[PDB]
């Protein structure tokens, strides 16, 4: 087929900025480039058709441009209302459309919080115990589950979401599931955390009863 | 005055079978219109399915979908009919129908801008309460956890759409049971805890479970 | 680009269709039909290089070039179907359409005026020489 090259698949820039993102077709289109703002999860809508042009109804800080095969998206003012997952489309002919890998542009410790498990999840034999790190930046951390000043390995698991609509930022829940007689036997939880920005490693705990 | 097209039918195949999905195109015609369908397999970019060119009748496949997929249309109450039938996971998407005009013309280079609102064991929500040790007019976390649902995903929603300052919802971690789970929580001032109730709502539609679940905090 | 760059693409991918083994040879050769196809209704003849955009022959060439899209659009559907026969059976009226935007005697009668002027200035400097020269 005619692949379609994004560069990039994700960018990270700043508020009111000049953005390009660059698209490379793999063999001659002529002029039919569609370019897509993709917002978290709503109605995909249509920035730029035939390369260069403006949709009715799209703000002109946006541009396209068309030269040869390179086919580039120009984001002169990018506004916070502005962030998506972007996307160069070729429409040659209805059976062989292929679209763009997309181009995602996002537009201080992270509190941290422990959450334990409630009576109805105990009595179904399951102990549910999260620790959640709100607002940080970068992806990386270290969540470590202190049960008994006793290390876990290999029954926690970890879930990183996207960069935000405002801050750019991360959160991390951190879930470790247990049997009712692990829970039982022992009586201390805690959750550290050690982070780049965050100066101390912190431990927050909570006992059984 | 709008043209619209509204995307409906969605729900579970039991496993090795088929589903018909219905497209409803209200405020135009049809027959001078080819009507597409394309999907997006969640975390990634897109990938188009098939279309049909109601001109004629005719439609193409992917080579995904061949051998698997029919499409008609009725071209009296403006609806398209898509047929899938042995499907799979990665099918598990969200599915748009879509619009194209004719050569010749400036409506041949009105591409695809018309796009839909989307389609798509039961879960246990289990709620979670802030801790008494928060501070006097600061910040307390509180949430809500869903597991074990088949299939992916749960929508999760907060006071039925009246929140939606301080959400963070997450994508779900598969376990080792074949299940999905995940969390949502919200991010408040401690001052409004006594006042206000906070409520999740999660919805997971092949199972067809609504669950409303208040959250209070710890004594 | 160029109008005739395009149908340097558009002759030798308008051969191959005609006999080919099978389906993406007709489809290959289809999508290198289309899309140079539309780049060069873009573009302007040089023989009507001064005129508007909406002069009465260009759109007549504008519109000239949805007949041969449209002519592409006859052997699209039918190359999905792997029809061997009636991808090539219907796609015999390019080379109609070809000569019908052909669109060049009153340039080439200035070539051809040119060369004969640096022709004759030699045989009218040398054969003055190839007189009078063994005398002097």
């Amino acid at each position: 087929d005619i692949q379609m090259t994004q560069s990039p698949s994700s960018l990270s820039a700043s508020v009111g900025d000049r953005v390009t993102i660059t698209c490379r077709a793999s063999q001659s289109v002529s002029s039919a480039v569609a370019w897509y703002q993709q917002k978290p999860g709503k109605a995909p809508k249509l920035l730029i058709y035939s390369a260069s042009s403006l949709y009715s109804g799209v703000p002109s800080r946006f541009s396209g441009s068309r030269s040869g095969t390179d086919f580039t998206l120009t984001i002169s003012s990018l506004q916070p209302e502005d962030f998506a997952t972007y996307y160069c489309q070729q429409y040659l002919y209805y059976s062989l459309v292929t679209f763009g890998q997309g181009t995602k542009v996002e537009i201080a410790a992270p509190s941290v919080f422990i959450f334990p498990p409630s009576d109805s999840q105990l009595k179904s034999g399951t102990a549910s115990v999260v620790c959640l790190l709100n607002n940080f930046y970068p992806r990386e951390a270290k969540v470590q589950w202190k049960v008994d000043n006793a290390l876990q390995s290999g029954n926690s698991q970890e879930s990183v979401t996207e960069q935000d609509s405002k801050d750019s930022t991360y959160s991390l829940s951190s879930t470790l599931t247990l049997s009712k007689a692990d829970y039982e036997k022992h009586k201390v939880y805690a959750c550290e955390v050690t982070h780049q920005g965050l100066s101390s490693p912190v431990t927050k705990s909570f006992n059984r009863g | 005055s709008e043209v619209q097209l509204v995307e409906s039918g969605g729900g579970l195949v039991q496993p090795g079978g088929s589903l018909r999905l219905s497209c409803a195109a209200s405020g135009f015609n049809v027959r001078s219109f080819s009507i597409h369908w394309v999907r997006q397999a969640p975390g990634k970019g897109l990938e188009w399915v098939a279309y049909i060119s109601s001109s004629s009748g005719s439609t193409s496949y992917a080579d995904s979908v061949k051998g698997r997929f029919t499409i008609s249309a009725d071209t009296s109450k403006n609806t398209a009919y898509l047929q899938m039938n042995s499907l799979r996971a990665e099918d598990t998407a969200v599915y748009y129908c879509a619009r194209w005009g004719y050569w010749p013309g400036e409506p041949w280079w009105k591409a695809f801008d018309y796009w839909g609102q989307g389609t798509l064991k039961g879960p246990s929500v289990f709620p979670l309460a802030p801790s008494s040790k928060s501070t006097s007019g600061g910040t307390a976390a509180l949430g809500c956890l869903v597991k074990d649902y088949f299939p992916e995903p749960v929508t999760v929603s907060w006071n039925s759409g009246a929140l939606t300052s301080g959400v963070h919802t997450f994508p779900a971690v598969l376990q080792s049971s074949g299940l999905y789970s995940l969390s949502s929580v919200v991010t408040v001032p401690s001052s409004s805890l006594g006042t206000q109730t906070y409520i999740c709502n999660v919805n997971h539609k092949p199972s067809n479970t609504k669950v409303d679940k208040k959250v209070e905090p710890k004594s | 680009a160029d109008l005739e760059d395009n149908w340097e693409t558009l002759n030798d991918n308008l051969k191959v269709i005609e006999k080919a083994d099978n389906a993406a040879q007709v489809k290959d050769a289809l999508t290198k039909m289309r899309a140079a196809a539309l780049d060069a209704q873009k573009a302007t003849p040089p023989k009507l290089e001064d005129k508007s955009p909406d002069s009465p022959e260009m759109k007549d060439f504008r519109h000239g070039f949805d007949i041969l899209v449209g002519q592409i659009d006859d052997a699209l559907k039918l190359a999905n179907e792997g029809k061997v026969k009636e991808a090539q059976a219907a796609a015999e009226q390019l080379k109609t359409t070809r000569n019908a935007y052909i669109q060049d005697w009153k340039y080439v009668a200035m070539v051809i005026d040119r060369i004969f002027l640096w022709m004759f200035i030699i045989v009218c400097l040398l054969g003055t020489v190839g007189l009078f020269l063994p005398p002097w």
